Protein backbone atom coordinates (compact mmCIF):
# COMPACT_ATOMS: atom_id res chain seq x y z
CA UNK A 1 0.00 0.00 0.00
CA UNK A 2 3.04 2.23 0.75
CA UNK A 3 3.15 1.45 -3.18
CA UNK A 4 -0.11 2.94 -4.25
CA UNK A 5 0.35 6.35 -2.67
CA UNK A 6 3.49 7.10 -4.22
CA UNK A 7 1.64 7.11 -7.44
CA UNK A 8 -1.42 9.15 -5.99
CA UNK A 9 0.78 12.12 -4.76
CA UNK A 10 2.90 12.69 -7.95
CA UNK A 11 -0.48 11.94 -10.01
CA UNK A 12 -2.36 14.46 -7.85
CA UNK A 13 0.57 16.83 -8.40
CA UNK A 14 -0.07 16.62 -12.01
CA UNK B 1 23.16 12.59 -23.13
CA UNK B 2 20.05 13.11 -25.14
CA UNK B 3 21.62 11.77 -28.43
CA UNK B 4 23.58 9.39 -26.50
CA UNK B 5 20.61 7.47 -24.67
CA UNK B 6 18.54 7.61 -27.88
CA UNK B 7 21.34 5.70 -30.41
CA UNK B 8 20.89 3.33 -26.80
CA UNK B 9 17.58 2.20 -26.95
CA UNK B 10 17.05 2.54 -30.17
CA UNK B 11 19.65 -0.09 -31.52
CA UNK B 12 18.92 -2.81 -28.63
CA UNK B 13 15.45 -2.34 -29.34
CA UNK B 14 14.04 -1.72 -25.38
CA UNK B 15 11.22 0.63 -25.41
CA UNK B 16 12.88 3.21 -23.35
CA UNK B 17 15.96 4.20 -21.39
CA UNK B 18 16.61 7.00 -18.31
CA UNK B 19 20.17 7.78 -16.82
CA UNK B 20 20.14 9.06 -13.31
CA UNK B 21 19.58 11.82 -6.96
CA UNK B 22 17.05 13.62 -9.60
CA UNK B 23 16.82 13.07 -13.32
CA UNK B 24 19.46 13.43 -16.11
CA UNK B 25 17.95 12.37 -19.29
CA UNK B 26 15.32 9.91 -20.88
CA UNK B 27 14.36 8.81 -24.31
CA UNK B 28 11.68 6.59 -25.47
CA UNK B 29 12.17 3.78 -28.29
CA UNK B 30 8.69 1.40 -27.99
CA UNK B 31 5.54 1.20 -29.62
CA UNK B 32 9.39 14.41 -31.77
CA UNK B 33 7.96 11.81 -29.09
CA UNK B 34 10.58 12.37 -26.01
CA UNK B 35 10.38 15.64 -26.60
CA UNK B 36 6.93 15.50 -26.75
CA UNK B 37 7.55 13.69 -23.20
CA UNK B 38 9.76 16.51 -21.11
CA UNK B 39 7.64 19.66 -22.63
CA UNK B 40 4.00 18.36 -20.76
CA UNK B 41 5.89 17.24 -17.84
CA UNK B 42 7.34 20.37 -17.15
CA UNK B 43 4.24 21.69 -18.01
CA UNK B 44 2.58 19.89 -15.60
CA UNK B 45 4.84 20.94 -13.00
CA UNK B 46 2.81 23.44 -11.35
CA UNK B 47 0.31 3.17 -20.93
CA UNK B 48 4.19 2.94 -21.50
CA UNK B 49 4.12 6.68 -21.83
CA UNK B 50 2.64 7.00 -18.70
CA UNK B 51 5.61 4.98 -16.81
CA UNK B 52 8.43 6.85 -18.28
CA UNK B 53 6.99 10.10 -17.65
CA UNK B 54 5.76 9.45 -13.94
CA UNK B 55 9.49 8.69 -13.16
CA UNK B 56 10.31 12.12 -13.44
CA UNK B 57 10.20 12.70 -9.68
CA UNK B 58 10.91 9.68 -8.58
CA UNK B 59 13.77 10.47 -6.92
CA UNK B 60 15.90 8.54 -4.04
CA UNK B 61 18.94 8.61 -1.95
CA UNK B 62 21.88 6.38 -1.64
CA UNK B 63 20.38 2.62 -1.55
CA UNK B 64 16.70 3.31 -2.29
CA UNK B 65 15.46 2.06 -5.16
CA UNK B 66 16.53 0.41 -8.28
CA UNK B 67 19.56 3.01 -9.05
CA UNK B 68 20.12 3.63 -5.40
CA UNK B 69 20.87 0.38 -4.79
CA UNK B 70 23.02 -0.08 -8.07
CA UNK B 71 25.05 3.37 -7.15
CA UNK B 72 25.88 2.44 -3.44
CA UNK B 73 26.50 -1.77 -4.24
CA UNK B 74 28.28 -0.77 -7.40
CA UNK B 75 25.99 -3.37 -9.92
CA UNK B 76 23.53 -3.68 -12.00
CA UNK B 77 20.01 -4.90 -10.67
CA UNK B 78 18.46 -7.18 -13.58
CA UNK B 79 15.06 -7.21 -13.00
CA UNK B 80 11.97 -10.03 -14.26
CA UNK B 81 8.52 -10.37 -14.14
CA UNK B 82 8.31 -6.89 -13.22
CA UNK B 83 4.39 -6.70 -13.55
CA UNK B 84 4.35 -9.06 -10.46
CA UNK B 85 7.51 -7.50 -8.50
CA UNK B 86 7.85 -6.70 -4.94
CA UNK B 87 8.38 -3.00 -3.61
CA UNK B 88 11.17 -3.52 -1.16
CA UNK B 89 13.70 -2.93 -4.17
CA UNK B 90 11.80 -2.17 -7.15
CA UNK B 91 10.24 0.77 -5.69
CA UNK B 92 7.97 1.62 -8.71
CA UNK B 93 6.42 -1.36 -8.53
CA UNK B 94 2.28 -0.73 -9.22
CA UNK B 95 3.72 1.85 -11.97
CA UNK B 96 5.74 -1.33 -13.89
CA UNK B 97 2.27 -3.05 -13.55
CA UNK B 98 0.07 -0.71 -15.48
CA UNK B 99 1.89 -1.16 -18.79
CA UNK B 100 2.83 -4.81 -18.61
CA UNK B 101 6.91 -4.23 -18.12
CA UNK B 102 8.49 -7.92 -17.95
CA UNK B 103 11.89 -6.82 -17.57
CA UNK B 104 13.81 -3.68 -15.92
CA UNK B 105 17.84 -3.48 -15.77
CA UNK B 106 19.71 -0.78 -13.66
CA UNK B 107 23.55 -0.53 -13.70
CA UNK B 108 26.22 2.46 -12.69
CA UNK B 109 27.88 4.28 -15.27
CA UNK B 110 29.57 6.92 -16.42
CA UNK B 111 29.43 8.61 -12.46
CA UNK B 112 25.42 7.71 -12.32
CA UNK B 113 23.71 5.15 -12.87
CA UNK B 114 21.45 4.27 -16.42
CA UNK B 115 18.32 2.41 -16.54
CA UNK B 116 16.74 0.15 -19.24
CA UNK B 117 13.32 -1.25 -19.44
CA UNK B 118 11.41 -3.08 -21.79
CA UNK B 119 8.36 -4.91 -22.39
CA UNK B 120 9.42 -8.79 -22.69
CA UNK B 121 11.26 -11.59 -21.28
CA UNK B 122 14.97 -11.09 -21.71
CA UNK B 123 17.20 -13.67 -19.73
CA UNK B 124 19.78 -11.89 -17.83
CA UNK B 125 21.93 -11.35 -20.88
CA UNK B 126 24.94 -8.54 -19.03
CA UNK B 127 27.00 -8.16 -22.35
CA UNK B 128 23.92 -5.49 -23.43
CA UNK B 129 24.88 -3.57 -20.36
CA UNK B 130 28.53 -3.67 -22.62
CA UNK B 131 26.70 -2.69 -25.46
CA UNK B 132 25.29 1.05 -23.78
CA UNK B 133 28.56 1.77 -23.05
CA UNK B 134 30.53 0.41 -26.24
CA UNK B 135 27.59 1.82 -28.67
CA UNK B 136 28.05 5.29 -26.31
Amino acid sequence: TEQEEDLIIRLHKL
Amino acid sequence: LKKQLAVSVRNIQWSYGIFWLEWGDGYYNGDERSEQLRELYESLSLDTEWYYLVCMSFVFNIGEGIPGGALSNGEPIWLCNAETADSKVFTRSLLAKSASLQTVVCFPFLGGVLEIGTTEHIKEDMNVIQSVKTLF
